[PDB]
């Protein structure tokens, strides 16, 4: 690459009009974790109730008062949110260079600073810093993580896949008293690739993969397949350094993500032939609020 | 619709060679280029002949002839030299601010570490070398960890005299 | 309608424990706090393990590990802690500018004097304790008269290195 936003083209050439630019992995938080910006810009913390009843019914009679009563109680709980930032500068004779070329040095510059906002975002979001203690899906210490029952995956037969994937969602399952199913799956990609290409047994029509999508606690009794996604950093997040997994039931009742200003540009501040942009963004961390509807397996 | 060079990256890089990081405070100066070839961006350069200009040598700099500061990357450069400062040209030196440059160091550097400059070549490590070919650059401090031919960005202040290490 | 602490005041007071006085220059630097306690508004911070953060522990400062700088008075502050940087919090450190702290000093300091740091608890005062606990910070000085145990401003610059003192 180069940096001299001039280009020596000849006059009998074909100049193809298309900005390819440079690959990336994808976004891939929208849709795996709810997120909601509706709390008010500068705000400090975040404020939730919880509401809680008993009661009892018996038998009366035609004048006996044994009519009883309900009776009712709260609980409060609270996070925060942060701020940070990130923005541009350029210099004089840059700008008006890049200008009578057709360029937009100002608005090629903001292209690319959402797209690292993006990043950013994500980041917090699927993991943490350890500057904020933003614990993140993947290493939040809050959840229980168990050992898989001897399955490494490769030269492992599907009985051991499938029952070792079972683990997951029945060990979801009795540590909420029989209340609530897995809904999302996620994998390391390096072990979501191997269980997706073979069959179930020596003679079969199936993948191990395309067996689990179906076949499980939650996708007969309720109708709808399991979402069994693949993911990137999940190789080497573990306990010695071996892949997790995670199941979980992805509700906002369950996750959320405060963000309460999202990317703002102030004004330019001109200091001698240099011209300077700030842009901040303020954001929270993670929460997961029911942490026995998480669940980490270890050694896949 | 080029794609050479595609590595297919895990997420954004930190910085090129000599781009800075915004802040207040940065004494940008105007020098013109003495070297026959050009200065690369992120360079240290020395007091040139011409009472306003500067040399990519620094195999000669002392306490009594401190070197000069850091050509920053400016991005409208005459297109012939790839990227550099071409001969007769304004070269943006930099004294105050906070600016990326290249490691080249065995183990590396980490937060808060001296910066020693190698007069042989003119490149930034950790400690020095060991045979009066070293000078320690006394007000500049590191800001990054980084391993051995990575970008990592420093703090520079110019107007303390430098240090001669034997 | 709150008239508890009231003193009945001859005149206006001067400033408050980390107030920055306005001056063009200011390299103010936002860091992290690592410390399980908050850190105090005009306090010492040395540097981090989070290669952005920062403690108000000083106890092991040297000339080969320098302070980092000074934190200033925010005003919104987590309402949580009284008068502190809560635990991962933007801390706004200062290097550059004049600040006004407060004296540790049985006599009491004057216009121009050096500043000296007790490394034992982070305190500043205008001699050396004699028990190889003190560090200089060479480029520092006072800017007004007070007693012991007052607010007094000084001008303060962190780029220079520390001189130890025994």
């Amino acid at each position: 690459m180069q940096a001299n936003f001039g280009f020596v083209t000849s006059q009998t050439a074909y100049v193809e009009a298309g900005v390819y630019r440079m690959r990336y992995p994808e976004i891939r938080y929208p849709g795996l974790i709810p997120v909601d910006y509706s709390a008010p810009e500068w705000i400090k913390t975040v404020d939730y109730y919880s509401m809680d009843g008993v009661g009892k019914a018996e038998w009366i009679a035609d004048r006996a008062s044994d009519i009883p009563v309900v009776g009712l109680a709260m609980e409060k709980a609270t996070t925060t949110v942060h701020l940070a930032g990130i923005g541009y500068d350029y210099g004089l004779e840059e700008v008006n260079q890049a200008i009578m070329l057709g360029m937009n040095l100002p608005g090629e510059k903001a292209n690319l600073a959402r797209l690292v906002y993006e990043r950013m975002v994500d980041r917090v979001a699927f993991t943490g810093d350890a500057e904020k203690d933003f614990k993140g899906l993947f290493n939040n210490g809050a959840v229980t993580a168990v050992s898989a029952t001897t399955g490494n995956w490769a030269s492992a037969t599907a009985d051991q896949i499938l029952a070792d994937f079972n683990l997951g969602i029945t060990g979801l399952w009795s540590a909420t008293n029989e209340m609530v199913y897995a809904d999302t799956v996620l994998l390391p990609s390096a072990k979501h690739q191997i269980i997706a290409s073979k069959r179930l047994g020596n003679e079969a029509t199936e993948t191990v993969l395309q067996f689990l999508q179906r076949a499980n606690v939650y996708t007969a009794e309720t109708g709808r397949p399991l979402t069994i996604r693949g993911m990137r950093g999940l190789n080497t997040a573990g306990a010695g350094g071996v892949s997790r997994s995670v199941f979980y039931r992805n509700s906002p009742e369950v996750l959320k993500m405060h963000i309460p200003m999202r990317h703002r540009f102030l004004p330019v501040q001109v200091v001698g032939l240099t011209y300077k942009v700030p842009g901040i963004f303020r954001l929270g961390g993670l929460d997961i609020r029911l942490p026995k509807e998480v669940r980490y397996v270890d050694g896949y | 619709m080029a794609p050479y060079n595609e590595t297919y990256a895990s997420d954004y890089a930190f910085a090129y060679e000599g781009m800075v990081s915004d802040i207040a405070p940065a004494d940008i100066i105007s020098r013109t280029v003495e070297t026959s070839a050009g200065i690369g961006f992120g360079k240290i350069v020395a007091q040139g002949t011409s009472d306003r200009g500067c040399k990519a040598d620094v195999s000669a700099v002392s306490p009594t002839a401190p070197p000069l500061g850091i050509t920053v990357r400016s991005q409208a450069t005459e297109n012939l030299t790839l990227d550099k400062y071409p001969r007769y040209d304004g070269a943006a030196i930099m004294r105050k601010g906070v600016i990326w440059v290249l490691v080249t160091d065995a183990g590396g550097v980490v937060a808060g570490d001296p910066v020693w400059l190698k007069k042989s070549d003119g490149t930034f490590s950790n400690a020095d070398v060991g045979s009066s070919g070293g000078l320690r650059l006394a007000g500049c401090r590191w800001d990054t960890s980084a391993a051995n031919g990575a970008l990592a960005r420093m703090r520079v202040d110019f107007d303390v005299p430098p240090v001669a290490g034997a």
